[PDB]
DNA sequence: CGCGTACGTGCGTTTAAGCGGTGCTAGAGCTGTCTACGACCAATTGAGCGGCCTCGGCACCGGGATTCTCCAGGGCGGCCGA
DNA sequence: TCGGCCGCCCTGGAGAATCCCGGTGCCGAGGCCGCTCAATTGGTCGTAGACAGCTCTAGCACCGCTTAAACGCACGTACGCGC
């Protein structure tokens, strides 16, 4: 059988590579159709500059960084490794969001 | 055509990069669908001022300095695009 | 379950039985569904609502002093009921139970050809062992209409009837929002008027196409 | 000794016997409302102020504190405050 | 003879009537001489109004009462019901407060 | 001129916990809340004395702790605003 | 410390993001006209604020009902072990 | 074959705490009066902005390749979770 990893090293590996990285993460097409799927329910019709739509995404990625953080520090301190829903939940609330 | 089911656009790798890049070893199943729920009122609440700015502007094009207006007035101040 | 409607050629005038109701909603709403009233009767233990009835609605109403006691011979005198309704402005299930039993005597036997309809509310607050066995009693799945789509309160309601079209048919309007934001006491017309009137004549839509 | 510190108490009393007549308040929940006015004030046309400065214009009307209404009010809050406040400018520019 | 409650009871007794008052926890008196001493260490000689203290207690015990919500919602939250000094570092931590 | 830290007292910190909703207080707690206390109290008192520096004053008024306070975010009513 | 389950890794499959092109047009954006809307000034006056008062709503002591807490006992298997 | 201790379920009654109910005092909120100074009205200019028109920027729309990356499936073992 050919080689294969453990998952530590290759989930730190990948913590490593995009802690490093700079680029956006989320595609920039499907995140452009979520922002005029939610805009839809504003008003019709509506325009969206460029750079508008890379500010969202820059800014929604920056968001949902700074979220599993605070998760993964609510993962650890829960004496676990795996982030969930209830760590998510922890952190909006004692972030003041929920 | 009204634009639906663009939620499942933020896919699950997409999802697990944003993870990386916030330190998280390991990811659970419902996170993903969580993580679309949070990033979707986040984006209605920014989405929904920018739009507000775009509206007394009178104006149909959301600039970047109206997100950048909406994003500074929620405490959370984008440098790149003006301000 | 489809129940087939008669044409509009035959105007019979509807008979109500509204049985808990703080400000009385039932008459009102009837008279704005555009059609007449055959006959409509109300009781209440209190004396706050025969107040009420007594200064507002111009005496068309026929009142019971106390619902301990209408009995089948009052309900096979003062003619037979199309529409029975509860509701209300640990007493809840007493509501219930004596709503039920009133509904037991106006529920037309087998081989009547009348149209019936009748209906119970009571928010979400309930007890879930209250909430089944309500379920088992009215042989009926409630629906859960939270105040959601054109409020932001937490108070979501259970409805059970014999309503057509009571799923998933009721949404957020604009125009009605609009109309009803222009009040100073607009939450609280909201709190209670927006129970009252929107979403009973919303709910008893289909009628006006029956008579 | 004359110095009269303004304040929103008469009017905020004269509100609280338009809604509930027979409902007193003591003059640390006057205090609390006070500053609660003076805070929205301030936060209305501070955003009104903003936003006249970013759509490089210098004059306050009721637009501006109608979107900067529907900008910091959540919502609902926000639908029934514009609907109250266009009612009055209403009733204000068709007035005796 | 002698009655003992269980740990619980008397806890969350405690609990409901502290959460039913309003009035302030920590006493007048060292807490304003805690505020003299921190004042201390930025000006020399230094005055106070009784309203300034006031309020300076009202907004500090507001703040520990909702660190305190948090830090127990961090204490749940890790299976526990004793809260810790990890708790009220990660919800300081979350709050973005350390500094 | 040192323990005034220690003048909040530990039932002082149970009865400001119990109103936290606290069930059960470690004994390592009352040091760290003492710490923090003095921490937040640092950053307003900091920031009160600055705005009476800026008034050429002596006394520390309310209305400086008040907009001391709402300019770190934590409005407080009912002191003059 | 043991059970398990469910998540990560790897490989094949394939869906579509991204880039590169052009065409079009709604609309951002700048310019001229003017007009109506607001700043500026004085008189006036009545609404809003300082001071006072009195009185009733709130705070508080005491008593009884009650209402949850908790431990003691009675029966109950049941579990052996001496 | 044996009864001596030992945890479980139920229930009962002491027992401290709390809710309810009056009774009395007390002091701050409601209300009345002077007055004083800023709200209001009338009038005058000045220019900020509403409006029409022109333009020309980029925003949306479509299509064609192009592989980058998402989706799915098996699997195994490491951490979640219960005791
Ligand atoms: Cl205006
Ligand atoms: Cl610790």
């Amino acid at each position: 059988k050919p080689h294969r990893y453990r998952p530590g090293t290759v989930a730190l590996r990948e913590i490593r590579r995009y802690q490093k990285s700079t680029e956006l993460l989320i595609r920039k097409l499907p995140f452009q159709r979520l922002v005029r799927e939610i805009a839809q329910d504003f008003k019709t019709d509506l325009r969206f500059q460029s750079s508008a739509v890379m500010a969202l995404q820059e800014a929604s990625e920056a968001y949902l960084v700074a979220l599993f953080e605070d998760t993964n520090l609510c993962a650890i301190h829960a004496k676990r490794v795996t982030i969930m829903p209830k760590d998510i939940q922890l952190a909006r609330r004692i972030r003041g969001e929920r | 055509k009204v634009l639906r089911d663009n939620i499942q656009g933020i896919t699950k790798p997409a999802i697990r990069r944003l993870a990386r890049r916030g330190g998280v070893k390991r990811i659970s199943g419902l996170i993903y669908e969580e993580t679309r729920g949070v990033l979707k009122v986040f984006l209605e609440n920014v989405i929904r001022d920018a739009v507000t700015y775009t509206e007394h502007a009178k104006r149909k094009t959301v600039t970047a300095m109206d997100v950048v207006y909406a994003l500074k007035r929620q405490g959370r101040t984008l440098y790149g695009f003006g301000g | 379950k489809l129940y087939p409607a008669i044409p509009a050629a035959r105007r019979r005038p509807i008979r109500v039985l509204s049985l808990f109701d703080g400000i009385a909603t039932g008459y009102l709403v009837l008279k704005e569904l555009g059609i007449k009233v055959g006959k409509y009767v109300a009781s209440e233990v209190c004396e706050e609502s025969i107040a009420v009835g007594t200064v507002k609605h111009e005496g068309n109403i026929k009142y019971v002093n106390d619902v301990r006691n209408i009995t089948k011979k009052n309900i096979e005198e003062w003619g037979p009921f199309d529409l029975v309704i509860g509701g209300s402005p640990e007493g809840t299930g007493r509501l219930f139970f004596e709503f039920y039993h009133l509904l037991n005597y106006s529920r037309p036997k087998e081989g009547d050809d009348r149209p019936f309809f009748w209906m119970f509310e009571n928010v979400v607050a309930m007890k879930v062992g209250d909430k089944r066995d309500i379920s088992r009693f009215l042989e009926c799945n409630p629906v859960m209409i939270d105040a959601i789509k054109v409020s932001a309160a937490h108070r979501a309601r259970y409805f059970w009837g014999n309503l057509p079209g009571m799923n998933r048919i009721f949404g957020f309007p604009v125009h009605y929002t609009d109309v009803s934001n222009m009040g100073r006491g607009a939450r609280q017309k909201l709190l209670g008027r927006s129970w009252s009137v929107p979403v009973i004549r919303h709910l008893f839509a289909p009628l006006k196409d029956y008579f | 000794r004359k110095t009269r510190k303004e304040s929103y108490a008469i009017y905020v009393y004269k509100v609280l016997k338009q809604v509930h007549p027979d409902t007193g308040i003591s003059s640390k929940a006057m205090s609390i409302m006070n500053s609660f006015v003076n805070d929205v004030f301030e936060r209305i046309a501070g955003e009104a102020s903003r936003l006249a400065h970013y759509n490089k214009r210098s004059t306050i009307t009721s637009r501006e504190i109608q979107t900067a209404v529907r900008l910091l009010l959540p919502g609902e809050l926000a639908k029934h405050a514009v609907s109250e406040g266009t009612k009055a400018v209403t009733k204000y520019t068709s007035a005796k």
